[PDB]
C-alpha cells in the first residue's frame, strides 16, 4: 500500500503550462503527461512531473496515444539532469476522470510498480482541494466478475520544501493573507467545513433520488453501506451525554473566565501608566 | 375543593397527585446561543477597538 | 424494526417472536454476537439485551423514500445552522 503522497507545488503548475500548451484547441484535448515522484516510504513523494503527446477521439474511447518513444528520451533527460527523480505514476487535467483511464494506468503499469493516476482540476469549482489521485485495484466480486478492476481512492497532500516556500510566499504578497489571524483561521475552517458537509449532501441526494425512480441502476455497491452511515448518527441529547457537556464546558469556561480575569488587569495598568505621564508632563510643561 | 381544587374526596379522604413534571431537560437548547455567546466573545475581543 | 431509539429490547420480545424459552434467549444472543451479525450487549438485573450494531441489509424504493427524507432533513438543519454562524459573525473573521 501507499496510503498518501505528498505532491510539491511545482507540479499542479507544471500540468497547468502544459493544459495551456494544446489548450488552444479549447473544445476537448485531456492533458497527460508523466508524474514523478519518490519512493519514500509506504507513504510517496511526488517532485517532477512532465508531459507526453496525447490525443484521443469521442467515439468508443479505445483510442488513445502516450508516446512511448518520447517518453524514452525525455525520461532519459530527466535521468541523465536527476537520477534522485524518478518516474511514479502519471496524471490527467480531466475535471472528473473517464472510463478510458483504467487503460492508460493498465498500459504503464510497467514502468512503475503502480503507475499512480493524478486528477487535477483547472476549474476547481469547488472551493476544497483539488487534484486527488487513484490507483488501480482487482475486487471481484460476487457477481461472478471475472476481474472487478477499479482505481482506488488514496489520501494526499501538497509538499513543501525551503526553497519553494521561499518563492510561492514570496508571490502570495499580490493578495492579503491571515495566517496568523488569531481565532480567525478556525472561523473559516468551520465555514469551508459546512459548506463541504452541504455539497456532498446534495450530490448524494441528487444521485439518490435519481436511482429512486425512472431510470439508474440499483445495485447492491453502496445502498446498505451507506444505510450503516445512517447506523452510526448519534443520539446526541439523551440521559448522561448531557453530563458530558455540562462536566467540561464550564471547567472550560473556568479558564477562559481567569484569562479575561487577568487580561482586564493588564488592561489597566496602562490607564495608570498614561495617566500619570500625561499630567505630570503637563504640569512640568506649564 | 372538589371542584376548584382536586383532591376528590370519595374514599373517606382526599387525594393527591404528581404535581411535578417528567424532568424534561434538553441541555442542548443552549447549543446554539451559547456558541453566539463565544462568537460574540471572539467577536469584540478581536474587534480593533 | 425500531429506529434505535430504545434498541435495548427486553427478553420478552425475543422469547416471543422467536417463540423460544426465555432460559434460552441468552444462549440464542451470545451465539449470534459470536457469530457476528450484530453488536449487542447483555444486562441481567433488568433482562435487557441492548442493540448496538445491525449487519446492513438489503431495501428498496419506499426505504429510499424514508431515507431522502432523513437526508434532506438533516441536510437543511446543517446548511441553516451554518446560516446561524456566518449571520452571528459577518466582519469578525474577515
Amino acid at each position: 500500500a501507499v496510503q498518501k503522497v505528498v505532491v510539491h507545488p511545482l507540479v499542479l503548475l507544471s500540468v497547468v503550462d502544459h493544459f495551456n500548451r494544446i489548450g488552444k484547441v479549447g473544445n476537448q484535448k485531456r492533458v497527460v503527461g508523466v508524474l514523478l515522484g519518490s519512493w519514500q516510504k509506504k507513504v510517496l513523494d511526488v517532485s517532477n512531473s512532465f508531459a507526453v503527446p496525447f490525443d484521443e477521439d469521442d467515439k468508443d474511447d479505445s483510442v488513445w496515444f502516450l508516446d512511448h518513444d518520447y517518453l524514452e528520451n525525455m525520461y532519459g533527460m530527466f535521468k541523465k539532469v536527476n537520477a534522485r527523480e524518478r518516474i511514479v505514476g502519471w496524471y490527467h487535467t480531466g475535471p472528473k476522470l473517464h472510463k478510458n483511464d483504467i487503460a492508460i494506468n493498465e498500459l504503464m503499469k510497467r514502468y512503475c510498480p503502480n503507475s499512480v493516476l493524478v486528477i487535477i482540476d483547472v476549474k476547481p469549482k469547488d472551493l476544497g482541494l483539488p487534484t486527488e489521485a487513484y490507483i488501480s485495484v482487482e475486487e471481484v466480486h460476487d457477481d461472478g466478475t471475472p476481474t472487478s478492476k477499479t482505481f482506488e481512492h488514496v489520501t494526499s497532500e501538497i509538499g513543501a520544501e525551503e526553497a519553494e516556500e521561499v518563492g510561492v510566499e514570496h508571490l502570495l504578497r499580490d493578495i492579503k493573507d491571515t495566517t496568523v489571524g488569531t481565532l480567525s483561521q478556525r472561523i473559516t475552517n468551520q465555514v469551508h467545513g459546512l459548506k463541504g458537509l452541504n455539497s456532498k449532501l446534495l450530490d448524494i441526494r441528487s444521485y439518490l433520488e435519481k436511482v429512486a425512480t425512472g431510470k439508474l441502476p440499483i445495485n447492491h455497491q453502496i445502498i446498505y453501506q451507506l444505510q450503516d452511515v445512517f447506523n452510526l448518527l448519534p443520539d446526541v441529547s439523551l440521559q448522561e451525554f448531557v453530563k458530558a457537556f455540562y462536566l467540561k464546558t464550564n471547567d472550560q469556561m473556568v479558564v477562559v473566565y481567569l484569562a479575561s480575569l487577568i487580561r482586564s488587569v493588564v488592561a489597566l495598568h496602562n490607564l495608570i501608566n498614561n495617566k500619570i505621564a500625561n499630567r505630570d508632563a503637563e504640569k512640568k510643561e506649564g | 375543593y372538589a371542584k376548584k381544587r382536586g383532591w376528590v374526596l370519595g374514599p373517606n379522604n382526599y387525594y393527591s397527585f404528581a404535581s411535578q413534571q417528567q424532568k424534561p431537560e434538553d441541555t442542548t437548547i443552549p447549543s446554539t446561543e451559547l456558541a453566539k455567546q463565544v462568537i460574540e466573545y471572539a467577536r469584540q475581543l478581536e474587534m480593533i477597538v | 424494526t425500531r429506529p434505535a431509539n430504545h434498541r435495548q429490547l427486553t427478553f420478552e420480545e425475543i422469547a416471543k417472536s422467536a417463540k423460544i424459552t426465555v432460559n434460552e434467549v441468552e444462549l440464542l444472543v451470545m451465539k449470534a454476537l459470536s457469530v457476528g451479525l450484530v453488536k449487542g450487549s447483555i444486562d441481567e438485573v433488568d433482562k435487557r439485551v441492548h442493540m448496538t450494531w445491525v449487519q446492513p441489509r438489503v431495501l428498496d424504493l419506499q426505504q429510499i423514500k424514508g431515507m431522502k427524507d432523513r437526508l434532506e432533513f438533516w441536510c437543511t438543519d446543517v446548511k441553516s445552522m451554518e446560516m446561524l454562524v456566518e449571520h452571528q459573525a459577518h466582519d469578525i473573521l474577515t
